[PDB]
């Protein structure tokens, strides 16, 4: 299962 | 085919002792083994069940958790390992073999008998006669019933007839109801409805007096019924 | 960004169909067939049970790379759909291992194989194999769960991605690196066994061996090409979650997709792979086919 | 040698018996076939109540 | 739904479950078909090893099991019973050197070693092909020459340049280039050399049979 | 020579004999009645457990029991009704060829290339099957053997005789010769008075177990007979070949009656059977599809297609009720 990342990596 | 039993004597109420049957004669392996215990002036009673290869063991509820019960196959050996023994296990305990295949004769050689003596949902057999008495040349029924039915749905009317003779082993007579056992006279036949069966000896001889159980084998645990005495 | 999504469903449609086929004609051929029971044969069975439920969650991801912000499909499904995937995916590389340990021992040391390896030493493997692989993705139980971020109501936002819990403390990166195992060990195993069986071949000469070395070749190197951008993109997915990195939010959603056409693109082939070559499997194929 | 003389007595043994027509050797394996037709679970497809095999 | 009947099913599985382990202890066995046209070297390459239709000779050499199966003895219709040994690991064949001189033996040898080969049951089965009567060949080829049985060949009477002829005329019958292999060897004095080379073809034959198994050919 | 013309003499006359009576086919009379339609039956068991080919099998007059041979050293004793495996006997040589079941149910039998005929009792006070017997006269292999009773045995070989054995003592009561080939089946009549063999000559003798001479000799096969069965009636019987046809004897008429032959069909017939009534007639063949034909008519009714190798044996239950195949695949199938 290949990881995918959230659209919303903003880490504000 | 010869089973010997060992192990019997008088045991303190409380204690342990341990039973053997040596297996001669016949594969041992291949055969399931049985210890039917027989209370002093009393019936037979099942006790524990052994399958060949040690697979399944079933127990008696009165035993259960106090008795077990092994199998040495390179040694032809069948083990009751009694712990916890109380008044109620004076008896004469009997190493039974019972092969089962389709045509098979379950219980068809019972040993000679070890004596204990201890110091101080399960279906019914009735037998309603307990003692008949009898002249040499009539025709004798023995009439056994069941609280349950004992067809089964494949059509087998699992009933098995001993003959007790006096100071000597039960033997098989009957198997599921009408099949006549090995070495056993045409004179004996077995006929049943399926709840309420009958064992008919067209000639007596003085070799027939004894006591003649009935037995299920539609279920565990395995019961007997009173046993019909026949009297000269 | 929007076209691209269309081909890379597409293509793992195509690769379900033809994994999905192999595998059923595996196993029905193992089954069905004495002569195919081998122990080869058997490895090859649990390896395609693995690729059939390695496709079964196809549509669960597919469902992921297509819409991810508004899964509500269950926390139990979004658990159970990435612990079989990286379930199967362990014991499918582990499989790979075996049959490799096993073509090792076959050619290697024919003799003493025979009398080593029996049927009843194969099963135990392929139970040994099951078990670890199941335990060592048990953690994704711990890992993997739907969240939702304050601002919009839990349906609004909730996505099946790995907590923050381990995002905070360092358990993702641990896990990225304790699956990272499963592809350092096969790949050491199969390039080591696979290179003495080569070298053994060569010394005993012939145009069968130079095709068995060009066989062992090519599954060493799907396997490379199959799982290294697996294992590179997930480490990249472990740097992600940490600052400083923007450059890596393009580099791990990319060399990701790569990975998930290459992990579907693996089990589509593996059945192939292993049993093209077989003449006895090609005659038992046609046998059960009208053909 | 010897072989032949017992052929030729076998032959002589073999010419010398009673034949039926075929016309009315055929109506007897015909006739055999309808009085057992009943008895044939492999000509009629027995219903399964009474089957072994389900 | 059942009462002495699952302790059939129990007897059913213990016996099956024999019948398993029979099966993995006869799949480790070697067997090999020992054929020829007579009891000319036959009896020679059974003497070494220890142990009425079929005599089946048990010996085994490195820790291997092999069971030989001579059936010389069926004189009967071979098409009839010769598919019963379909899966037999190789086939040794034995031909004596000296019967080309005697009465056609070679040339009856090589039909029955065209027949055997060609069948459709051994078409994959290697075979090990054993040349007797060494020690004999060359006294027959230094009192008679080559050219009776073989009238096309050309060569001195010699040992090396007719038993290679030889060879090569039994080696050029089989149709079967591409599936199996002949495994030639000249019987010697020294038998710890035949059981070697026979040992050596079987493993041979292993490693081969291993690779098809493994889907590597 | 002077008395070998008249052996072809005889031939001749014999022909002509038998063409006399030759004034209507099978086929002429069978014309008006009704074809049997369409055979379907489904694999209803399959009994697994055999580790190689699968060579003979016979059923038991219970129409319960069979016993199979195999070629991996084992026969075992099957519960058709439930699948189970009643006993399993190792055999001392592998290479049976043949098995056979007692009507009493007490003894089997096996054979082979061993040329032994083994006797093995199945009722023992122990719990095991013992070796009854083992009878060796013959000098081939053997390919069918065939109980009259406990006691009575007759067995076909491969050195192109018969013979009928006395389990007690061992012995050959009586030999049957006249086959000039290789003996491959044989079919007790029902009475037991009377049994064909059929042989690698392409010719198929009628022989009585008492007095021991070949009454009859049918030669329509023009290749080996591998299987042979009788009519239930017992005054007719099939054959089968390897040239692949199968082809209807009576021993009244003396001649072929009908030939149960196809243009698709061009491999041999490894076993011969009939069905109750005798109107189908089971044939197993080498395409690994065994065929129902309708006797009376010469018309194939049905195919049972469930083994992936040589249906080497076949057998209908006295009942009727099923049949079974055996096959070079390793497995039993039981059809309904
Ligand atoms: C290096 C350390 C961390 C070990 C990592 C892998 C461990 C967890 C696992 C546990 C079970 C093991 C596997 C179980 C079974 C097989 C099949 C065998 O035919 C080859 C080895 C192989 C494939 C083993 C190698 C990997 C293995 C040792
Ligand atoms: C994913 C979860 C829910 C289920 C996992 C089931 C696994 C462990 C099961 C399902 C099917 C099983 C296989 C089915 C049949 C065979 C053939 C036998 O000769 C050896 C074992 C083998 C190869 C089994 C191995 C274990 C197996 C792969």
């Amino acid at each position: 299962g290949s990881x995918f990342l959230s659209p919303e990596h903003q880490r504000v | 085919v010869q089973l010997v039993e060992s192990g019997g004597g008088l045991v303190q109420p409380g204690g342990s002792r341990k039973l053997s049957c040596s297996a001669s004669g016949f594969a041992f392996s291949s055969f399931g083994m049985h210890w039917v215990r027989q209370a002093p002036e009393k019936g037979l009673e099942w006790v524990a069940y052994i399958s060949s290869g040690s697979g399944t063991i079933y127990y008696a509820d009165t035993v259960k958790g106090r008795f077990t019960i092994s199998r040495d196959d390179p040694k032809n050996t069948l083990f009751l390992q009694m712990t916890s023994l109380r008044s109620e296990d004076t008896a004469m305990y009997y190493c039974v073999r019972s092969i089962y295949y389709y045509g098979s004769s379950p219980f068809d050689f019972w040993g000679q008998g070890t004596t204990l003596t201890v110091s101080s949902s399960d279906i019914v057999m009735t037998q309603a006669t307990s003692s008949v008495p009898v002249t040499p040349g009539e025709s004798v029924s023995i009439s056994c019933r069941s609280s349950k039915s004992l067809l089964h749905s494949n059509g087998n009317t699992y009933l098995y007839w001993f003959l007790q003779r006096p100071g000597q082993s039960p033997q098989l007579l009957i198997y599921r109801m009408s099949n006549l056992a090995s070495g056993v006279p045409e004179r004996f036949s077995g006929s049943g409805s399926g709840t309420a069966f009958t064992l008919t000896i067209s000639r007596l001889e003085a070799e027939d007096v004894g006591v003649y159980y009935c037995m299920q084998h539609l279920e565990y645990p395995l019961t007997f019924g009173a046993g019909t005495k026949l009297e000269l | 960004p929007a076209p691209l999504l269309a081909g890379v469903t597409a293509t793992c449609v195509a690769l379900f169909v033809v994994g999905i086929a192999g595998n059923l004609l595996t196993m029905l051929v193992v089954s069905r067939f004495r002569e195919l029971r081998t122990t080869t044969n058997l490895y090859l069975s649990s390896m395609a049970f693995s690729d059939l439920l390695i496709f079964l969650c196809m549509p669960l991801d597919l469902v992921r790379l297509w819409q991810y912000r508004p899964w509500n499909f269950g926390d139990l499904l979004c658990k159970l759909f990435q612990f079989v995937s990286e379930s199967c995916t362990y014991a499918k590389v582990l499989t790979i291992t075996a049959l490799s340990v096993e073509r090792y021992f076959a050619i290697c040391f024919p003799l003493r194989a025979k009398v080593v390896v029996t049927k009843g030493r194969v099963k135990l493997v392929i139970f040994v194999i099951w078990a670890v692989a199941f335990c060592s993705a048990g953690p994704i139980f711990v890992l993997v769960g739907v969240e939702h971020e304050q601002g919009t109501d839990p349906w609004d936002t909730n996505e099946c991605r790995p907590t923050e819990f381990a995002v905070r403390s360092g358990l993702l990166t641990v896990m990225v690196w304790v699956s990272s195992i499963f592809f350092f060990l096969p790949v050491f195993c199969l390039t080591v066994l696979y290179s003495l069986i080569g070298r053994k071949l060569w010394r005993r000469r012939d145009q069968n061996h130079k095709q068995t070395v060009k066989m062992l070749a090519v599954v060493v190197f799907a396997f490379i090409l199959c799982w290294l951008p697996f294992h590179v993109g997930r480490y990249l997915f472990s740097k992600s979650f940490e600052p400083g990195s923007l450059e890596i939010a393009q580099i791990s959603q990319y060399c990701n997709l790569v990975s998930f056409v290459l992990f579907y693109l693996s089990a589509a082939i593996n059945p192939i792979l292993y049993n093209i070559m077989s003449k006895k499997y090609r005659v038992a194929v046609f046998r059960l086919l009208g053909f | 040698i010897a072989q032949a003389r017992k052929l030729v007595q076998q032959l002589k043994m073999e010419a010398n018996i009673d034949r039926i027509k075929v016309s009315k050797a055929a109506a007897d394996l015909m006739a055999y076939c309808e009085a057992h037709a009943k008895e044939d679970p492999l000509l009629t497809p027995v219903p399964a109540s009474q089957n072994p095999f389900r | 739904l059942s009462a002495e009947d699952k302790a059939a099913v129990e007897r059913s599985k213990m016996i099956d479950r024999n019948l398993r382990e029979d099966g993995e202890k006869a799949a480790r066995e070697v067997k090999l078909l020992l054929l020829g046209a007579g009891e000319s070297g036959k009896s020679t390459i059974v003497k070494q090893m220890k142990i009425t239709g079929i005599v089946e000779t048990h010996f085994t050499f490195k820790d291997l099991h092999f069971k030989m199966f001579d059936v010389g003895g069926q004189r009967s219709e071979r098409k009839k019973w010769i598919h019963c040994f379909e899966g037999v690991t190789a086939i040794i064949f034995c031909v004596a050197l000296s019967d080309y001189d005697l009465v056609n033996r070679m040339h009856e040898s090589m039909k029955l070693f065209d027949s055997i080969c060609n069948n459709k049951w051994f078409t994959d089965t290697s075979i090990i092909l054993f040349l007797n009567k060494k020690d004999l060949f060359e006294e027959k080829i230094k009192k008679s020459p080559l050219t009776i049985c073989y009238p096309e060949y050309a060569g001195s009477n010699t040992y090396e340049e007719a038993a290679a002829y030889i060879q090569c005329q039994f080696e050029d019958l089989n149709k079967r280039k591409d599936t199996k292999e002949i495994y030639t060897h000249f019987t010697c004095a020294t038998e710890t050399k035949n059981v070697q080379f026979v040992f050596d073809a079987v493993t041979d034959v292993i490693i081969k049979n291993n690779l098809k198994d493994c889907g590597l050919f | 020579d002077e008395l070998r013309q008249e052996a072809e003499q005889l031939k001749n006359q014999i022909r002509d004999a038998r063409k006399a009576c030759a004034d209507a086919t099978l086929s002429q009379i069978t014309n008006n009645i009704d074809p049997v339609g369409r055979i379907q039956m489904r694999t209803r068991r399959t009994l697994r457990g055999h580790l190689a080919k699968i060579y003979a099998m016979h059923w038991g007059t219970d129409s319960r029991l069979l016993v199979s041979a195999s070629q991996d050293g084992k026969l075992i004793i099957w519960d058709s009704y439930t699948t189970n495996k009643v006993h399993a006997i190792p055999l001392r040589s592998s290479w049976v060829m043949t098995c056979a079941y007692a009507p009493s149910g007490n003894y089997v039998a096996c054979g082979g290339l061993d040329n032994i005929c083994s006797i093995y009792n199945l009722k023992t006070r122990q719990g095991n099957v013992r070796v009854s017997r083992e009878l060796a006269g013959h000098t081939g292999y053997l390919s069918c053997c065939r109980f009259l009773d406990d006691n009575q045995i007759v067995t076909s070989s491969g050195d192109t005789t018969c013979a009928l054995w006395d389990i007690e003592t061992g012995q050959q009561t009586t030999t049957f010769t006249g086959h000039t080939g290789d003996v491959m089946s044989l079919s007790l009549a029902p009475d037991t008075r009377l049994f064909v063999s059929g042989a690698c000559d392409a010719s198929a003798k009628l022989w009585d177990v008492r007095e021991g001479m070949c009454r009859q000799t049918f030669t329509g096969h023009e290749s080996d007979i591998n299987a042979i069965c009788f009519f239930p009636d017992g005054n007719a019987f099939a054959t089968g070949s390897d040239d692949a046809t199968c082809r209807l004897f009576d021993l009244r008429a003396d001649q072929e009656l009908m030939t149960y032959s196809h243009d698709n069909i061009i491999c041999g017939i490894t076993s011969v059977s009939f069905s109750k009534s005798g109107r189908l007639l089971l044939a197993g063949y080498d395409d690994f599809n065994c065929n129902v034909w309708d006797a009376l008519k010469a018309d194939r009714a049905g195919v049972l297609a469930g083994h992936d190798n040589r249906v080497s044996c076949l057998g209908v239950t006295d009942d009727g009720m099923a049949v079974a195949t055996g096959s070079w695949d390793s497995f039993l199938k039981i059809w309904n």
